[PDB]
């Protein structure tokens, strides 16, 4: 479902993402937009030590399994969370086509 | 990878396994494109960090020269200075 370009993009951007992602206020948006299902959301929040980074890392890995609209849907959640620079970077990259 | 590279890894793989934490290093190697998600989960799935380190190293050993430098840069970038020092012998390019 999720194409290689988006999967590759999430891989090459691994560090920027796990360094910058703010997940605290994302939970409800990921649920509200149906990007992830309620059980996966809790799996992500409980990832590793449950640290912001571990949660952020598990989130972006699981993202590969959410279909073709996983990335643009993810970008929408980032924006409604106010994470504009991160959303901007991702958009510019996918739009660079 | 190079003989000296592969051997430098083997020569210090024990000291490495006894100290390194894989998650941050895999973030780097994933970004560099020298580690896959599946490979990453196999390593993460290991019961103890010594086995995770062991699995990572096990994987890197069958990889190209660039992966040796990716792992070396990651170690430095992550504070494993002394262990990166020990691996300097094996090929280190970049930093």
């Amino acid at each position: 479902s999720m194409d290689e370009a988006d999967r590759r993009l999430l891989r090459r951007c691994r560090l920027r993402l796990v360094e910058e992602l703010q997940v605290d206020q994302l939970w409800d948006v990921l649920l509200s937009r149906e990007l992830f299902r309620p059980h996966m959301i809790e799996d992500i929040q409980r990832a590793g030590s449950g640290s912001r980074r571990d949660q952020a890392r598990q989130l972006i890995i699981d993202l590969e399994t959410r279909g073709s609209q996983a990335l643009p849907l993810f970008i929408s959640c980032l924006e409604d969370t106010g994470q504009d620079m991160l959303a901007s970077f991702l958009r510019t990259n996918r739009q660079a086509g | 990878m190079d003989a000296k590279a592969r051997n430098c890894l083997l020569q210090h793989r024990e000291a490495l396994e006894k100290d390194i934490k894989t998650s941050y290093i895999m973030d780097h190697m994933i970004s560099d494109g020298f580690l896959t998600i599946s490979e990453e989960e196999k390593v993460r799935n290991e019961p103890t960090q010594q086995q995770r380190a062991a699995m990572l190293i096990k994987m890197i050993l069958k990889k190209d020269n660039d992966s040796y430098v990716s792992f070396y840069n990651a170690l430095l970038h992550e504070g494993y200075k002394d262990l990166a020092a020990l691996l300097h012998d094996g090929i280190p390019v970049v930093s």
